[PDB]
């Protein structure tokens, strides 16, 4: 039952490996697609802002 | 023939013990567990094959007992002993014994499993109702089966030793050295007969 232990031990974890790995490369990708979201959501907010201010003048 | 016995079980039973001391899971295996590995897991196979692991476990230490008491005796009774030892299956009360206890241990299994008033009914109307008297005899003729097949062969192996001895040295060692290479190999078979038709009895006695 043990060396069964291994055999199934071994291969969860190379599976649950490969798929940690492809998580870490799309948790950093997400993050960085939402912080790009957020900044041109900011950016673009600033200007709508600034245009206001700018008609108000 | 006891001592012929007694040698055997300390054989066994050191082996059991150096077992107990060298089993890892973890690390590289050594050839003693290897050993016991490969039976239990032929055995375990088999058992699983036919009744299934969880409806009958109680036959798998019955079952590599026997295969290995009775292969380390006609293993032994190969070394150069020829001048005391004899193999023990040679006597008739040792295979009679594990003849005796085996079919009382897989018929109270059976009457167990259905019930002391149940089981014997369904024994002897067996696999077809219309050979139900042949169902008694073949029930009958397991335990007959297994002795008398063991002990044949095991006395034919004893009594050909003895009749190959009767030939001078310089002729004697060579059907000697002939009749033990097989002796071996069919004592090996024998034991593998044993222990395999040990668990198809007890499959087709629990149903």
């Amino acid at each position: 039952a043990e060396r069964e232990a291994m055999l199934a031990k071994t291969a969860a974890d190379n599976r649950k490996s490969a798929e940690q790995v492809a998580a870490a490369q799309a948790d950093y990708e997400k993050e960085m697609a939402e912080a790009r979201a957020q900044a041109s959501a900011l950016r673009d907010e600033a200007r709508a802002a600034g245009r206001s201010v700018v008609d108000e003048k | 023939t006891i001592l012929a016995t007694a040698v055997t079980a300390v054989i066994v039973i050191a082996l059991a013990f150096y077992l107990r001391a060298k089993v890892t899971s973890t690390g590289v295996p050594s050839g003693v567990q290897l050993f016991w590995e490969a039976l239990t897991i032929q055995m375990r196979q088999q058992i699983e094959g036919s009744i299934g692991m969880k409806i009958a476990p109680f036959v798998l230490p019955l079952s590599v007992t026997i295969f290995v008491f009775i292969l380390i005796s006609n293993w032994l009774a190969v070394l150069p002993l020829q001048y005391l030892y004899k193999a023990p299956a040679s006597d008739i009360n040792f295979v009679l014994a594990l003849a005796l206890f085996v079919f009382v241990c897989y018929h109270a299994a059976g009457i167990w499993r259905r019930g002391i008033v149940g089981h014997p009914i369904k024994v002897v109307k067996g696999h077809v109702a219309f050979l139900a008297p042949i169902n008694i005899v073949e029930e009958l003729a397991k335990p007959i089966s297994l002795a008398l097949r063991l002990f044949g062969n095991i006395f034919a192996g004893g009594i050909l030793v003895a009749l190959i001895a009767m030939f001078p040295w310089y002729i004697q060692w060579f059907p000697n050295a002939v009749w033990k290479t097989f002796d071996l190999f069919v004592g090996l078979i024998q034991a593998f007969i044993f222990s395999l038709l040990t668990i198809l009895y007890f499959s087709q006695s629990m149903e």
